[PDB]
């Protein structure tokens, strides 16, 4: 029913409308997690290499 | 994202040779590498299997392998034989006498290294290696003890990359001597750990398919491998031409391998021709998506209704209703739901290709990942505790310094392959 | 006036980036070598569409736009197609090989190799910008780049720019246009890192969008480019106010404001009318109320599910084309009374209206016919939550027997990351139900 | 063959359902958890309606409307009435009902006026004429039950001054047809009713498990229509139909017109039917009143069969074909 905060210009309006009322990481953390997941990748793949040269 | 490709002993160079043909074919590639086509799609990603070189020619990336010089001079002397780059054929003379261990510790041993001073040749060039293929038999000597030895030396120098096989299963219907089981079970544990993607390429199958299906009462190494390049042209489609896919090596590794060890897939083809015969109606896409999910279309001698479907795979070549191709793949999960597992949601993807193969309007390829791939290595495995527990033909092996516990250890290795493939049929 | 840089990631966020900045350059009068006649400021200005285009001296108008993908392929095509000459070189970011549909891929072992390099070039359009507001990040939820990549960069924005709002666009995966058996596994893995970096996302269901490419465009079977056209207008909607004069919306901070009382659940549901196919001859142009009434079918969100069965606690109409307020009113009133709108209690039962008076852009011989009005109506309701049911199930069904983890532990992610996403997600839901009963 | 899951088995409708679905030989039954069914007979707590209508290539029904549970909780039923205009407040076949919490005075307002006019003034959870002990009762529990005017003077069969319910079957399939069974059932009391005593449990409940001189009148202690409308005729000089049918199907029509906007699966990308029990109560003036509204109802032994092959023809055969109506459309 009540509009409210009605605004107009050349290229539109915009206005509101009720019905009824109420009833990070850092920098360093970031780069420690990626190189945790690349020593994982390092170790997985020594393995592999001591694997094939046995 | 270039592939470098391998053939290795008589099987192997066989059917890569036709592979060769078949492809350079559909890409316009004459045999002397001369570029004779008439659509821009047969050159967009022809990146991917040749190489490029001066005067605008078009070499496969190829190494070509074996033990004995045979099969090799036939290769040269066929028709697509002059495209292969000269430097690219490495043999010895002695042969592997279809002996795994010759092929493996002393013969192919003496070969390898100059094998991988080729294949690094070829690697060095690559823009952005993708992974390296392999054709070989797994029956016999080199393509089966050579070959898994690459793979194992092509892994330690290239970690990172993807290894892809197309592997022919030995089967008594089709037998060159009683130790293939040895070498395949060798083989077959060597695949296991060293290889993203392997193909069964089963020799019971094919000749099953020769004779049942195709009218072919006497069927031949060529009848065979007929039906070996039909496959894998279908199989290497979405990597040979521009798609909504856009598919590489590991993309479908990532997708068709839940299970690193589960990673032998059951590959298919519709319609199913032999040579010289000429299909002159066109299947419609119902019949396409029947037969593809046939058993008697399956190119490893495997019923997949003994087993569950883990992933699969669906190429469709040519000019067709793609709404029509998803209702009835859509309509062939929704009638059998029973053969997909559960516990993987949307297991069957599809792509399709507007060109179609040589002499077909319509074709379906299929790759499937199948728990009743199982059925294949207990076959082999009986094969060769029959032999094994009388210890009978071992001789050929331990005079080339194999020891009976390496027999027990492959053995195990692949029954153990099987309860693995039991433990997700019952889930 | 302040800036807003779109970033565009991966396949699925760079061919939505096309589709809206080919339809942003029709919307404001910009030819595809970037001139602009209509405008008068030579060199610059702080008009509305600089919110979204810098100025060079020579005329040209330059989308404040990033591409990224880990594969040359998709981006090589807007580097030599329509809009070749309207992107700085330095604006489309490839690499060489892609995620291989691997979230841990995307995000640690290529994320890694690359993520300085697009942070400098982001630097470089911000050290452009007079007030910086914030980034609108594009991408699919289900792409390794998309899913992988997007978490690591909206991990270092908040890093870098903290005080700035980012915003996403995210195509969540449908089967029918997928080609991934483990886009589930990326969702809830990037839906995890992201959420606490991402201030208000705007879902996309390819599933909702090919349906209504089906039924209402009568496309057998819509491609990449039905779909992405059918986006860029929605997103363009969504937009129109950063980018044309206005007072609703008119900064990244307001969505917030107007469309996520509670952090976390920052989804709000898109819901677009009249979708109207070209190719049909004779055509009855919808009103102001049989347009609104439509924004509350369920066939023409972005996301199926059924708001009369949640609680709403924020809804903005934003309307393009002959429309007054006297209409919208009248067309409110006869929708509350004949359909199910609860608000939770703790918030105001109403509607924040915004009005330009353009008609809808469409792109020549595309699938959108050209209509005298239309609206996209943003909803925040709980009922979005049945989106995050339907994928944290297909994700458990799958972790269950760690079927594909192996290639994720193989990129050096850890099997405890999957639990710790689909812990966050089983938060999310449980958020979402108290807020909706 | 079109394919189904089943996700309730303690139903003994659907068990039904089910039979008459794989005995039709194009019916595949699949197991509980694989998505890839037409037909969901779903579990009744927290069926997953939004996993349904999500399967490309496969048309999705499911035996249960979501939010129609509304209609079928004891306290959601009176919320429904008061504040539904379509029905609210002097809707004249519902008993005067109140909610109340434990941790009302709305409740005591007509209680004491009830008083102060002396008139009739006994209530129901469980049973009083002292609003004390409908509360000390309601608080030695421990969760919401609403408490309603309880019918002083209902009517009774002869021989055995007797009280009854009705219970109807409803069934309300996708295009939201409301379909309503020719076959009720009486569910009776063998006990005569005592206006003097309500702790005296059985002559006021009548309840089928609850009767544990249960057979005497007639099996079962269930009198079907024939038997039913053959009484009125002989003891009233009525029929079924003008006595109390028309009452029945003006409520049934008017509960399920009110939720229609609110649970309608018309346009959305899976569908819903769902059978309903409506139980009524008849005074002595021949007065229907809506006791409560069932949405998991039993059947009657008798008439299992005829029901649930209707189930088949009228809510599953609609939507799925295969390669003389049992029930009356309520039409709207
Ligand atoms: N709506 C829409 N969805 C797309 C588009 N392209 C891909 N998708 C969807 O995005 C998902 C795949 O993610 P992509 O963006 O293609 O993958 P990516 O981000 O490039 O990551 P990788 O290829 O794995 O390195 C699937 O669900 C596709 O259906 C597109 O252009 N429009
Ligand atoms: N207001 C009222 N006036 C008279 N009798 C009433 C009444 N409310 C309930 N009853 C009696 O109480 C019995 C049980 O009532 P309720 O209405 O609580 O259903 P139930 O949950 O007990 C089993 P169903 O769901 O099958 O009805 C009814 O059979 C009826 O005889
Ligand atoms: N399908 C197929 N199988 C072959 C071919 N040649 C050999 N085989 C099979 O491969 C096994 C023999 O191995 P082979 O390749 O000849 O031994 P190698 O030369 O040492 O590698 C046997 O099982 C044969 O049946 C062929 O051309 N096609
Ligand atoms: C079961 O989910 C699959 C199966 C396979 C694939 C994908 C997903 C994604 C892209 C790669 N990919 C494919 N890769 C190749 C070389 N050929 C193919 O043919 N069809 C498909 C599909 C396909
Ligand atoms: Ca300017
Ligand atoms: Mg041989
Ligand atoms: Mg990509
Ligand atoms: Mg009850």
């Amino acid at each position: 029913m009540e509009v409210i905060e009605l605004n107009k210009c050349t290229s539109g309006q915009s206005f509101e409308v009720i019905l009824k009322p109420p009833s990070d990481p850092s920098l360093e953390e970031i780069q420690k997690k990626l190189e945790a997941a690349e020593e994982r990748r390092k170790y997985q793949e020594a393995e592999l290499l001591k694997h094939l040269a046995e | 994202r270039e592939i470098v490709h391998i053939q290795a002993g008589q099987c192997g160079n066989q059917i890569g040779a036709k592979f060769w043909e078949v492809i350079s074919d559909e890409h316009g590639i004459d045999p002397t590498g001369s570029y004779h086509g008439d659509s821009d799609l047969q050159l967009e990603r022809i990146n991917v299997y040749y190489n490029e070189a001066t005067g605008n020619k078009y070499v496969p990336r190829a190494i070509l392998v074996d033990l004995e010089p045979g099969t090799m001079d036939s290769v040269r002397s066929g028709p697509f034989g002059q495209i292969f780059r000269p430097d690219n054929f490495v043999f010895g003379q002695s042969g592997a006498g279809n002996n795994w261990a010759k092929g493996h510790y002393t013969e192919g041993a003496e070969l390898v290294d100059s094998v991988l001073d080729v294949v690094r040749k070829e690697s060095e060039s690559c823009d952005c290696l993708q992974g390296f293929q392999l054709t070989h038999s797994l029956g016999g000597g080199t393509g089966s003890g050579m070959g898994t030895l690459l793979i194992s030396k092509i892994r330690e120098e290239y970690p990172d990359r993807i290894m892809n096989t197309f592997s022919v299963m030995p089967s008594p219907k089709v037998s060159d001597t009683v130790v293939e089981p040895y070498n395949a079970t060798l083989s077959v544990h060597q695949l296991v750990e060293n290889t993203d993607e392997t193909y069964c390429i089963d020799n019971e199958a094919l000749y099953d398919i020769c004779f049942r299906t195709l009218k072919l009462t006497t069927p031949t190494y060529g009848d065979l491998n007929h039906l070996v390049s039909a496959t894998m042209s279908g199989v290497t489609t979405c990597l040979r031409f521009p798609g909504q896919l856009n598919a590489d090596l590991r993309k479908l590794a990532v997708n068709m391998v839940p299970f690193p060890r589960l990673h032998f897939f059951m590959p298919g083809f519709a319609p199913l021709t032999s040579r010289g015969s000429q299909q002159y109606r066109a299947l419609t896409v119902p019949e396409l998506t029947q037969q593809m999910f046939d058993s008697k279309n399956m190119m490893a001698a495997c019923d997949p209704r003994h087993g569950r479907y883990l992933t699969v795979a669906a190429i469709f070549r040519g000019r067709m209703s793609m709404k029509e191709v998803d209702e009835q793949m859509l309509n062939v999960q929704n009638k059998n739901s029973s053969y997909f597992v559960e516990w993987i949601p949307n297991n069957v993807k599809t792509a399709v290709c507007d060109i179609p193969p040589r002499g077909l309007k319509m074709s379906a390829t299929f790759i499937g990942n199948s728990t009743a791939i199982q059925e294949l290595f207990k076959r082999i495995s009986e094969q060769f505790t029959a032999m094994f527990r009388r210890k009978a033909f071992l001789h050929w092996y331990t005079g080339e310094g194999m020891d009976e516990m390496e027999f027990t250890e492959a053995e195990s290795n692949m029954n153990d392959l099987v309860s693995e493939y039991q433990q997700y049929q019952d889930a | 006036m302040r800036e807003c840089i779109s970033i565009h990631v991966g396949q699925a966020g760079v061919q939505i980036g096309n589709a809206c900045w080919e339809l942003y350059c029709l919307e404001h009068g910009i030819q595809p070598d970037g001139q602009m006649p209509s405008d008068k400021t030579i060199g610059g200005g702080d008009d509305s569409f600089n919110t979204f285009f810098s100025e060079t001296g020579a005329g040209k108008h330059v989308p404040r736009a990033v591409f990224v993908d880990l594969e040359p392929t998709v981006i090589d095509e807007v580097r030599t197609g329509t809009y070749r000459q309207l992107f700085h070189p330095e604006q489309l970011i490839t690499g060489k090989e892609d995620a291989a549909n691997n979230y841990a891929r995307g995000h640690y072992t290529i994320g890694k190799e690359i993520i300085d390099l697009v942070l400098d070039r982001i630097r470089k359009l911000a050290d452009q910008c007079t007030g910086l507001q914030g980034f609108l990040v594009f991408h699919s939820f289900g792409g390794g780049t998309g899913s992988g990549f997007t978490s690591l960069l909206m991990e270092r924005l908040s890093v870098d720019y903290g005080k700035k709002s980012k915003l996403e666009f995210s195509i969540y995966p449908a089967p029918q246009v997928s080609t991934a058996v483990v886009e589930p596994y990326n969702s809830i893995l990037t839906t995890h890192t992201t959420l606490e970096h991402s201030d208000c996302a705007f879902m996309v269901d390819n599933e909702a969008i090919y349906d209504i490419c089906r039924r209402n465009l009568d496309i057998e079977r819509p491609t990449y480019t039905n779909l992405n056209r059918l986006i860029s207008q929605i997103v363009s909607s969504i937009t129109a106010s950063l980018r044309f004069d206005g007072a609703l919306n008119v900064d990244l901070t307001e969505f917030q404001t107007n469309l996520v009382p509670y952090p976390r659940i920052h989804f709000p549901l898109a819901t677009y009318a009249p979708v109207i196919s070209a190719e049909k001859a004779y055509h009855e142009q919808l009103s102001v109320a049989e347009i609104t009434n439509a924004c509350f079918e369920p066939a023409n969100q972005m996301v199926k599910c059924d708001p009369r069965h949640g609680k709403y606690m924020a809804c903005c109409l934003l309307y393009r084309g002959d429309v007054v307020p006297k209409d919208v009113n009248a067309a409110i009133a006869t929708i509350k009374t004949k359909r199910s709108i609860q608000f939770v209690d703790w918030c105001p039962t109403g509607f924040k209206v915004g009005i330009n008076y353009q008609p809808p852009t469409v792109v020549p011989g595309g699938d959108l016919a050209k209509v005298q009005r239309a609206v996209c109506m943003l909803s925040n309701t709980t009922a979005i939550a049945e989106a995050w049911a339907r994928l944290d199930h297909k994700f458990d069904l799958m972790y269950a027997k760690r079927a594909f983890v192996h290639w994720y532990v193989g990129e050096g992610m850890e099997e405890g990351e999957f639990s710790e996403a689909r812990e966050d997600m089983a938060a999310l839901e449980k958020d979402y139900e108290e807020v909706g009963v | 063959m079109y394919t189904f899951v089943v996700r309730d088995e303690n139903s003994s409708v659907y068990a039904e359902v089910s039979r008459l679905l794989l005995a039709t030989g194009q019916w595949k039954r699949l197991r509980k958890d694989n998505p890839r069914f037409n037909l969901m007979l779903g579990e009744r707590n927290r069926l997953p309606f939004g996993r349904l209508g999500h399967e490309p290539g496969l048309v999705q029904l499911v035996n249960y409307y979501r939010g129609a549970d509304k209609l079928c909780r004891k306290a959601s039923l009176v919320k429904l009435i008061k504040t539904s205009p379509e029905l609210s407040e002097s809707c004249t076949w519902f008993p005067e009902s109140y909610v109340i919490y434990p941790t009302r005075e709305v409740f005591l307002a007509a209680y004491n006026r009830r008083r102060e006019g002396r008139e009739g003034n006994v209530w129901i959870a469980l049973i009083s004429s002292e609003a004390s002990e409908l509360l000390d009762f309601i608080d030695e529990q421990g969760q919401v039950h609403v408490i309603q005017k309880y019918l002083e003077k209902p009517l009774l069969l002869e021989p055995g001054h007797r009280k009854f319910d009705i219970r109807s079957w409803v069934l309300v399939d996708h295009l939201y047809n409301i379909y309503l069974y020719r076959e009720g059932v009486l569910r009776t009391s063998s006990e005569p009713y005592n206006s003097a005593n309500f702790q005296d449990k059985t002559c006021h409940l009548t309840n089928h498990c609850i009767q544990k001189n249960y057979g005497r009148y007639e099996e079962g202690n269930e009198m079907f229509f024939e038997e039913f409308n053959q009484y009125l005729m002989d003891a009233l000089n009525t029929t079924l139909e003008n006595s109390i049918l028309l009452q029945i199907k003006h409520i049934i029509r008017s509960c399920l017109m009110c939720i229609e906007p609110a649970i309608s699966t018309k346009h959305l990308h899976y569908q819903s039917f769902q059978l309903f029990g409506f139980d009524f109560m008849v005074d002595e003036e021949l007065k229907v009143w809506l006791i409560e509204v069932n949405g998991a109802p039993a059947c009657a032994q008798k008439l299992y069969a005829e029901l649930c092959q209707g189930i088949v023809d009228v809510a599953i055969s609609s939507v799925f074909p295969l390669a003389t109506s049992i029930f009356i459309k309520l039409h709207h």
